[PDB]
């Protein structure tokens, strides 16, 4: 199986 | 190099209870050691942990697509990855090697310490007990505690302070998920 | 809870160092070699059963870099406070003369994630056969790290793990010797 990546949210400005 | 440092951390955490029956997902953001904002699957939105994270909580919560990504994570991320790694993580089991040897509390003195060295086991949950002639000895027991080796194995030393007498038989007994019955090692003076 | 899986990431300025790894119950599943753009499994066996697209780690680190800039600015450029490590040296099994063993240097409870670590044999630096882990996350959001030195135990050799960290005034030496 393949490990999934949770993504990191981009902050404003 | 005395230049100031600045550190950002992110931890995406999946917490499992009863297999994958109950799952919690945490999307956690940190500045230095300070968690400033988090998504808790129990809530379904980001919440500021400190004053520093309020703008992020508000901005991210205004993005419905982002929130739905995070809300589905317990399934598409947590439960998925559990399935991927389960055979060699959740199901990983290695018995301990057990050795008993005498030692000294102080260098000059006769042997007054019995060491039960329990090495190479996984997972960390373990119970080690000392017996003197078939009776458990609960006094004078000191340990290193549980030591991680960093390579998916643990060890622990469990020591019994005692003055061995001729004829006495001491037994170290080890219980562990990898074992189907207690593992025992005897030591005679 | 029975188990916890954590995808832990960091980015550090001005060093421009970024790390990405997975943790299971306090042990490392894998990390991504950012320079090589490759997945490094902690145990080789892991990679026979699973795969990971290293590129996704790269994307996350890029976001973390951009996020750090913003946060640094937001905090009015408040820098990290150095927390010096606790260092412990032990062997992975009971020591017997001329029976192959491994020295472990455990570097724990520190931040930022930057350290210089040297193994010394009789006061001299040794590098043959040494290995090390990446920076591993703690629940208090400090870090820990392991360094390893395979060795042949003898009455003639003493060892030290020397750790340099910005939170230390001088390098920390933890000693090991036979019996
Ligand atoms: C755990 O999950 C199983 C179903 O997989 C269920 O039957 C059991 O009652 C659950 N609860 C526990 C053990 O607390
Ligand atoms: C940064 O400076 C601004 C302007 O004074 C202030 O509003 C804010 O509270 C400061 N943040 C910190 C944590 O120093
Ligand atoms: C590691 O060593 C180099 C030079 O030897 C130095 O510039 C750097 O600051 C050191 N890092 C730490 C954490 O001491």
């Amino acid at each position: 199986g393949v490990y999934a990546t949770r993504s990191s949210a981009v902050r404003l400005r | 190099d005395t230049r100031p440092r600045f550190l950002e951390q992110v931890k995406h955490e999946c917490h499992f209870f009863n297999g994958t029956e109950r799952v919690r997902f945490l999307d956690r953001y940190f500045y230095h050691q300070e968690e400033y904002v988090r998504f808790d699957s129990d809530v379904g939105e980001y919440r500021a942990v400190t004053e520093l994270g309020r703008p992020d909580a508000e901005y991210w919560n205004s993005q419905k697509d982002l929130l739905e990504q995070k809300r589905a994570a317990v399934d598409t991320y947590c439960r998925h990855n559990y399935g991927v790694g389960e055979s060699f993580t959740v199901q990983r089991r290695v018995y301990p090697e057990v050795t008993v040897y005498p030692a000294k509390t102080q260098p000059l003195q006769h042997h007054n310490l019995l060491v039960c060295s329990v090495n190479g086991f996984y997972p960390g949950s373990i119970e080690v007990r000392w017996f003197r002639n078939g009776q458990e000895e609960k006094t004078g027991v000191v340990s290193t505690g549980l030591i991680q080796n960093g390579d998916w194995t643990f060890q622990t030393l469990v020591m019994l302070e005692t003055v061995p007498r001729s004829g006495e038989v001491y037994t170290c007994q080890v219980e562990h998920p990898s074992l189907t019955s207690p593992l025992t090692v005897e030591w005679r003076a | 809870e029975e188990h916890v899986i954590i995808q832990a990431e960091f980015y550090l300025n001005p060093d421009q160092s970024g790390e990405f790894m997975f943790d299971f119950d306090g042990d490392e599943i894998f990390h991504v070699d950012m320079a090589k753009k490759e997945t490094v499994w902690r145990l080789e066996e892991f990679g026979r059963f699973a795969s990971f697209e290293a590129q996704g780690a790269l994307a996350n680190i890029a976001v973390d870099k951009a996020n750090l800039e913003i946060m640094t600015k937001r905090s009015n450029y408040t820098p990290i406070t150095n927390v010096p490590p606790e260092v412990t040296v032990l062997t992975n099994s009971p020591v017997e003369l001329r029976e192959p063993n491994v020295l472990i240097c455990f570097i724990d409870k520190f931040t930022p994630p930057v350290v210089n670590v040297t193994w010394l044999r009789n006061g001299k630096p040794v590098t043959t056969g040494v290995s090390e882990t990446v920076f591993l996350p703690r629940e208090d959001h400090l870090f820990r790290k392991f360094h390893y030195l395979p060795f042949l135990p003898s009455t003639e050799d003493v060892y030290d793990c020397r750790v340099e960290h910005w939170g230390l005034d001088e390098p920390l030496l933890k000693h090991w010797e036979f019996d």
